[PDB]
């Protein structure tokens, strides 16, 4: 009886150290280090999932060619200039 | 395997339940630590009484009673020393554990400070990708686009 | 009862001994400044 | 006038007594600085609606 309670005086302590490690080890699987860039980390497994859909949607509807954007700015160049140039000639 | 986005919310909620449980378990351990400390003091008080009791025990000249009282306390003296050392190891150990809990709690909320953001970027793409199947480009003239599948009908 | 005592303590940690040590340091001049000034207020 | 008889000891007790009240007054003084500005902003919302 004297010795029995001694063991119970400790058992609650060991159950605490054990759960600290288990919970702490559970951390490395979800986040770990932000620079891990590995499959294990949950964020990275989600980060690529978004990037996949980004390009997948791009192929299904290709964006305009750089020439189109280059010319589209070329057309907009005179639109402002014609108005801006005319603005000086509208009030003078 | 299920949808990964659902996995995060379920997994994160599970951890929060785990963390509070760690808080409870430590609370019980630090209590018995306190109770043992109190129990230690009580024992020496009795042994203190015997030693004080032995001081005046033989004032009549009966030196024999002194040995019995002193021999009586040595049983309690051994127990007090046994607990005294046992409470030296445990006192430092838990304080180290307390550091772990304070570390996780500070870092835990950091993850939750971000999880709501990722769930937003994900749904923007999914909804946006859903667009290309119904309309896409009006000039597509393909089966995939819903309008064209209706236009030919 | 003892369980709840420490459990509530972790959820809101008490101030560090340095804080209490300094808090008494600050209170030291508060009384002294008034007490020292009290002699100079009536003299 | 507590120590006008020369009993300087009573002075410390009275001064030590007030510091409990001094702390409370400062606690409420700051607490009434934040709330004073906040509601006035709320009053603007009601007048707007
Ligand atoms: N400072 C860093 N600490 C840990 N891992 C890093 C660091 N910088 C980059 N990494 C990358 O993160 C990965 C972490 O590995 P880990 O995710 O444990 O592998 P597993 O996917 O098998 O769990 C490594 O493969 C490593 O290339
Ligand atoms: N400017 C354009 N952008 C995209 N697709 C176009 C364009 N002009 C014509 N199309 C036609 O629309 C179709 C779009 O393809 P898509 O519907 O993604 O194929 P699927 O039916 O496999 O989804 C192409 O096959 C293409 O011939």
């Amino acid at each position: 009886e004297r010795k029995y309670l001694e063991l119970k005086s400790q058992k609650n302590l060991y159950l605490a150290r054990l759960k600290s490690a288990i919970a702490a080890q559970k951390i490395e699987e979800i986040a770990g280090n932000l620079d891990n860039a590995s499959a294990s980390s949950l964020f990275e497994r989600i980060e690529t999932k978004i990037l996949e859909l980004e390009a997948e949607r791009e192929l299904l509807n290709p964006p305009p060619s750089p020439l189109d954007k280059k010319f589209e700015q070329w057309e907009e160049q005179q639109a402002v200039e014609a108005t801006l140039a005319a603005m000086k000639a509208r009030r003078s | 395997q299920e949808a990964p986005e659902d996995l995060l919310e379920r997994l994160l909620g599970e951890m929060e339940l785990e963390l509070i449980e760690l808080r409870r378990a430590l609370a019980q351990t630090i209590a018995t630590f306190k109770s043992t400390e109190r129990q230690r003091d009580a024992q020496q008080l009795i042994a203190q009484r015997w030693y004080e009791k032995a001081q005046a025990a033989l004032d009549r000249g009966n030196e024999q009673l002194a040995r019995e009282a002193l021999g009586q306390r040595q049983s309690y003296q051994s127990h007090t020393e046994a607990l005294g050392k046992s409470l030296g190891e445990q006192r430092a150990l838990v304080e180290q554990v307390r550091g772990q809990l304070q570390k996780l709690e500070r870092k835990y909320l950091e993850l939750k400070s971000q999880k709501n953001l990722y769930l937003a970027r994900l749904k923007s793409a999914i909804a946006a990708q859903k667009i290309e199947e119904i309309a896409g480009n009006l000039d597509n003239a393909s089966a995939s686009s819903l309008f064209e599948r209706i236009e030919t009908k």
